[PDB]
């Protein structure tokens, strides 16, 4: 939501050096080990028992890509989040029933895998703008809820 | 609680971080007044300015208490308790900021070990912040 | 936010007999006793040493009785909640630095203290209904920090 | 943590509560599926009806649970270890629910016992149900 303009360019400059299909995969692996009650979202997914059957897993590859593009989606569209994410909204709410509170919680960890990406250019400035570009996200997945 | 392949963990990322524990706590500390504004309010008597001695000073005690928990994972109340008191009964610190300290926390561990901050590594760790801000609120 | 008609006159029907200072009193005690870390946000009050202090404290009272009056202007503009606590987002964000969470657990006492002063009365569906408006005067007054 | 004075409080509150366990157990559960309809998630199996004989039935071993623990204040991991496995491991229940639960009984017990629900017997139960809801989910 509330980006001056020149931290709305460093987050887009730093986009376009994601790939959505590595950090996607990550970041929803990460979220699968690190917070394990969110594997019961993700049943047909096979097994998801330790960190290295989840790290591997395709279907786990082939969704954080999905979530990440998403993400992507909104990075482009920050005037316009509500707008950007009403039908996903809809679809974990009352399809998926996901508490959105996972939604902090996938955004944090999306924001602790660029770092691990980016290392020293993910600078506390920028690692700031990300933290309102998540809760934006976040935010606006929540809406049809309350 | 912490496992015994949790512990391991713990004090095997630790030894990865060594020296440095000082150095990621005052840069913890500056994502974390950057990102989270509202942490501000605790520290008024500080100049928070990037690379502020004062920021500095805080981060190297902060890590030393975190290098002292990972000494005494098995009585963290006890190797804790004054630090429990300072943060409840003087500080007043609101709990959800121990979640916030420790997001960046992690990451600046993942900006520095990258190769070392591996799922089960960032697991270990995310329960061993946990067990540290639950003895830090303790006292409520 | 969301109410049916039903439910809407549920909830005015119910705050037609709320006493703002009896409640007030209560909820804003409760919470500075059941959460010690929001006494910090009242030094100016005096002695909150121990429940006793708190529930007698006259300003403690005082201040219960405002809050519960802003709370029932958001009952009675259940439309527009975003337009009637604008003003005081920007004094909890910018003058305060209250965290949101703090909003939802005031908001839960409330439901409490409603509980308890209501009885078989508060019903589990009024309840329910009761959730939805405390959320969403949480989320008005939590607006202007994202 | 639980303090003495905390564990006298709770006690004393849980023998007002006395035989009616079952019951708020129940109340308490309507109360959380009707304001937090995620919950209903974990019960397809259930007719989640007023009045259900199965929302009873689990209303009575959530009162039945919860007066082991009062009794079992000093060893709540020992006492709870087995609904510790099937929380975590089994229903995979969210940490969050258990926040929603708590609520809900609070409101119970503030319906049913004006009187004796007092501030700082809220506070006391508060700390009880986070102790219990912790234990609940330490097996993540
Ligand atoms: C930033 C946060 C998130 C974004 C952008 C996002 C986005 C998406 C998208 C694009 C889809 C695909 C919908 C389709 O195919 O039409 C989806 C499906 C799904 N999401 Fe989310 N998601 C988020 C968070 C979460 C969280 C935290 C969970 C669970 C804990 C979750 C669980 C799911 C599940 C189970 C599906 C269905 C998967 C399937 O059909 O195979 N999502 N999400
Ligand atoms: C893992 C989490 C934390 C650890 C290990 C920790 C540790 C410490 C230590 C070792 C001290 C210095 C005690 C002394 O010199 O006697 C301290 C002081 C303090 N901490 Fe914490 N802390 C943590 C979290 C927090 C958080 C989340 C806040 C607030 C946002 C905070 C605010 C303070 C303040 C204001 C002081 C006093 C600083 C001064 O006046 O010089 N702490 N902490
Ligand atoms: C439903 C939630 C809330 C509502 C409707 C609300 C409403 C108000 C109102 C009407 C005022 C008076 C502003 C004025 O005089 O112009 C106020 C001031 C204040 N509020 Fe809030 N409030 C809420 C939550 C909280 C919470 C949770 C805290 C702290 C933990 C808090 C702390 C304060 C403080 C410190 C003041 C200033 C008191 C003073 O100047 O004496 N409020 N709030
Ligand atoms: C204070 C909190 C809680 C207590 C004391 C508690 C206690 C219990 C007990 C005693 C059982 C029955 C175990 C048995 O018959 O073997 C059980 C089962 C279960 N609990 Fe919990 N519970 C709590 C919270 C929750 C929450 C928050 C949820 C989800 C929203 C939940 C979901 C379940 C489910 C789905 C079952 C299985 C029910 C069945 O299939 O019959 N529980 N719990």
């Amino acid at each position: 939501v509330q980006l001056s303009g020149e931290e709305k360019a460093a987050v887009l400059a730093l986009w376009d050096k994601v790939n959505e299909e590595e950090v996607g995969g990550e970041a929803l692996g990460r979220l699968l080990v690190v917070y394990p009650w969110t594997q019961r979202f993700f049943d047909s997914f096979g097994d998801l028992s330790n960190p290295g059957a989840v790290m591997g897993n395709p279907k786990v590859k082939a969704h954080g890509k999905k979530v990440l593009h998403s993400f992507g989606e909104g990075v482009h569209h920050l005037d316009n989040l509500k707008g950007t994410f009403a039908a996903l909204s809809e679809l974990h709410c009352d399809k998926l029933h996901v508490d959105p509170e996972n939604f902090r919680l996938l955004g944090n960890v999306l924001v602790v895998v660029l770092a691990r990406h980016f290392g020293k250019d993910f600078t506390p400035e920028l690692q700031a703008s990300y933290q309102k570009v998540v809760a934006g996200v976040a935010n606006a997945l929540a809406h049809k809820y309350h | 609680v912490l496992s015994a392949a949790d512990k391991t963990n713990v004090k095997a990322a630790w030894s990865k971080v060594g020296g440095h524990a000082g150095e990621f706590g005052a840069e913890a500390l500056e994502r974390m007044f950057l990102g989270f504004p509202t942490t501000k309010t605790y520290f008024p008597h500080f100049d928070l300015s990037h690379g502020s001695a004062q920021v500095k000073a805080h981060g190297k005690k902060v890590g030393d208490a975190l290098t002292l928990a990972v000494g005494h994972l098995d009585d963290l109340p006890g190797a804790l308790s004054d630090l429990s008191n300072l943060h409840a009964h003087k500080l007043r610190v609101d709990p959800v900021n121990f979640k916030l300290l420790s997001h960046c926390l992690l990451s600046t561990l993942a900006v520095h070990l990258p190769n070392d901050f591996t799922p089960a590594v960032h697991a270990s760790l995310d329960k061993f912040l946990s067990s540290v801000s639950t003895v830090l609120t303790s006292k409520y």
